[PDB]
């Protein structure tokens, strides 16, 4: 069940 | 215990909010609310840098006094404050503003009753009475329910689901009796179990759709004479269907919200074939809502305190393995905010992307994912 998805993380993309 | 992994998880959440939110606000209400909706109006401050944009909101309290709720938020053009109190009776299990008049508010009761309030009829401080006063009664139902969709082409014609197995439909505008009593126009018994939601068409105004716990999807035509028989019943789910919404910029799409833990999409043109599944683990759909801004988004809601936010143009797209890795390309946002089940959530329909929702442990927040996740 995550929190958020690590790809909407602004520092990801 | 789920509590301690619960407040570690939103730790985590509340530190990465940068990152993921152009705007989250939380605010802790008196009391939880099991509804929450939009009002149209926004009140452009002169000289200020926000607009006053207004919520529907309910409370659920079970010793005290209950309210009808009118919430204030300054947005951009940050206090979030309760300007109006209409005493209500029980909790407010949904409130939907009239489309033809958003000062009229229906509400679902937790009882038979289905009441109607003028909000500008009434103070904006409630009297000391404990007294509920709403301007109409509507009569039909045998139980309570949480189904509540007014036709937005039909001014008054207000559609109801219960526990009793029925629909009810009013026409508010109908001379009242009694003690400002309206009775139902028409009833429709086609579900064999609780129906769950009810909702028009958006463009049709003699057509609207029924979700139950018999889990199916009705279709109903109010200009056939036979209130017994839906013009069509598909067999959507696998368990019990909570919710349906329809497309406000396509005529022939809507979406269900099921208990086999899906979101199933539908085409008027085609009931027999489901267009689209969207599937996530462990999360009981209650509550599912169309963007009023862009045609291919939707959210859900359900039992596992998280927020999806799907957008159908993704469906079926070349993803790297990474990308893949936090779920199918169609999921475009998860919002967990919340550390309770999400009981409501509504769209801003003048802000894009904004969106409010609300959870049983009483918090309401305010939120924008941030522009980059859909540009």
């Amino acid at each position: 069940n995550p929190i958020f998805l690590n790809r909407t993380l602004s520092y990801m993309k | 215990v789920e509590e301690r992994v619960i407040n570690e998880e939103y730790k985590i959440w509340k530190k990465n909010t940068p990152f993921l939110y152009d705007l989250v606000m939380t605010h802790a209400l008196e009391w939880p609310s099991l509804t929450a909706q939009w009002l149209p109006d926004v009140t452009k401050q002169d000289g200020k840098d926000y607009s006053v944009h207004r919520l529907i909101l309910g409370t659920h309290t079970s010793d005290e006094q209950n309210h009808l709720l009118i919430a204030s938020v300054q947005l951009p053009s940050g206090k979030i404050e309760i300007e109006i109190k209409i005493n209500h009776e029980g909790e407010v299990n949904r409130a939907r503003y009239m489309p033809q008049n958003a000062c009229v508010i229906a509400t679902k009761t937790p009882s038979s009753d289905v009441l109607v309030f003028d909000y500008t009829k009434h103070p904006s401080k409630p009297e000391p009475s404990g007294e509920c006063q709403p301007d109409l009664r509507l009569r039909g139902h045998q139980k309570e329910g949480y189904g509540l969709s007014w036709n937005p082409n039909l001014n008054g014609y207000l559609l109801s689901a219960s526990d009793d197995h029925t629909i009810c439909l009013w026409d508010i505008n109908a001379t009242p009796k009694e003690h400002r009593v309206i009775d139902a126009k028409n009833i429709f018994t086609g579900h064999t179990a609780v129906v769950e939601d009810v909702a028009w068409h958006l463009l049709h105004e003699s057509l609207f759709g029924s979700v139950a716990d018999d889990q199916k999807l009705m279709i109903w035509d109010t200009r056939n004479n036979n209130t017994s028989k839906p013009s069509h019943t598909v067999d959507a789910h696998t368990a019990e269907v909570n919710c349906l919404s329809f497309n406000p910029y396509s005529e022939f799409i809507l979406a269900t919200g099921s208990a086999d833990k899906t979101v199933a999409l539908w085409d008027l043109r085609n009931l027999k074939l489901k267009l689209h599944s969207f599937e996530s683990h462990k999360d009981e759909i209650f509550q599912v809502q169309w963007s009023p801004h862009n045609e291919t988004i939707l959210a859900s809601s359900g039992t596992d305190r998280r927020l999806h936010v799907w957008d159908l143009s993704k469906i079926g797209e070349e993803q790297s393995t990474e990308d893949a890795e936090d779920g199918p390309p169609e999921l475009l946002f998860i919002h967990g905010g919340h550390t309770a089940k999400i009981s409501d959530f509504s769209w801003n329909p003048n802000e894009p992307w904004i969106i409010c929702s609300v959870s049983e442990d009483n918090i309401m927040q305010v939120w924008q994912m941030a522009e980059n996740v859909y540009n």
